[PDB]
């Protein structure tokens, strides 16, 4: 019933997930968009699901990764969900996408390649 | 002292009342900059409160801000201590958790007793439209600016202010 505050990094794969976003717009989540690692703007549907409840301030676009990780720090949300497979040139996982620093400001970090786990976390 | 302090603040209080009561921008240059500046408790002239409106074309636009002013008994030889409410604002030069403000003009080196409370609160306002991030109190917001990530800068601030109201 009661969920933790999340900080979701919205690369290609996470935007692509089939999540009913209107269900979560109301909670304490923040969506950080890495525009540096997604060419266009963020999926129109995700934006619309948040605007619809006046929760459009929960979306943060980010020009630079250094900018994105600074946000993570300052927000200090409980969870931090991401998929490191999007930021590497070699398609696999590399724990070197998340600065060694982050363990200080955030309780739980999910870095997942598998769809179920990502949907499991963001939906509790 | 406290006798030379008190007669200053009484002079300032008159000037504050007069200027803020006008709705004409020649007599009131703080139109839309300073909404109110009064002493918290009429009887205690040493603590004061101001409400400012955030500067245009910044992430602080369209949100008011309450400021605490503490006047020392050795004022105006020494500066007043000025600070925000706790967990009220994110800024390079404001330590959000305490409210503390880094304003160069309030530093012992550069304080001129010519300045009064209105120039001070204005100097706070001026600071929101233009931050110095070489010496920041919020290292994280500082490093955002210091990377030219304006998308993040306006995003996190507008986020903070929006959740402040809810």
């Amino acid at each position: 019933k009661a969920r933790k505050s999340k900080c979701i990094i919205m690369s290609k794969s996470i935007q692509g997930l089939p999540i009913k976003w209107e269900e979560y717009a109301a909670d304490e989540v923040v969506l950080l968009v890495p525009t540096s690692h997604t060419d266009g703007s963020m999926k129109q549907a995700i934006g619309d699901a948040f605007r619809k409840t006046k929760n459009e301030h929960k979306i943060i676009y980010c020009d630079s990764m250094d900018g994105l990780w600074s946000c993570v720090r300052r927000l200090g949300k409980f969870q931090c969900i991401l998929n490191s497979r999007d930021f590497t040139s070699s398609g696999g996982s590399d724990a070197a996408v998340v600065p060694e620093d982050i363990g200080r400001f955030v309780k739980f970090v999910v870095d997942s390649d598998v769809e179920d786990v990502l949907i499991d976390t963001l939906c509790n | 002292m406290a006798d030379t302090c008190m007669s200053r603040i009484v002079k300032e209080y008159k000037v504050i009342l007069k200027t803020l009561a006008s709705d004409d921008p020649i007599a009131n240059p703080y139109r839309g900059i300073i909404e109110s500046l009064n002493p918290i408790d009429e009887t205690d002239l040493s603590k004061w409160e101001a409400i400012i409106s955030g500067p245009s074309d910044t992430p602080y636009e369209n949100h008011q801000f309450r400021i605490l002013i503490e006047v020392p008994s050795s004022y105006p030889m020494n500066p007043p201590k000025i600070s925000f409410m706790q967990n009220n604002i994110l800024h390079c030069n404001v330590k959000s958790a305490t409210g503390e403000i880094c304003l160069n003009i309030l530093k012992p080196e550069e304080w001129t007793p010519v300045w009064d409370l209105l120039h001070c609160v204005h100097a706070v306002w001026r600071l929101l439209r233009e931050p110095v991030c070489d010496s920041p109190l919020d290292v994280d917001i500082g490093a955002i600016i210091r990377c030219g990530d304006m998308s993040a800068y306006q995003g996190i601030v507008k986020y903070f202010l929006a959740e402040r109201e809810r």
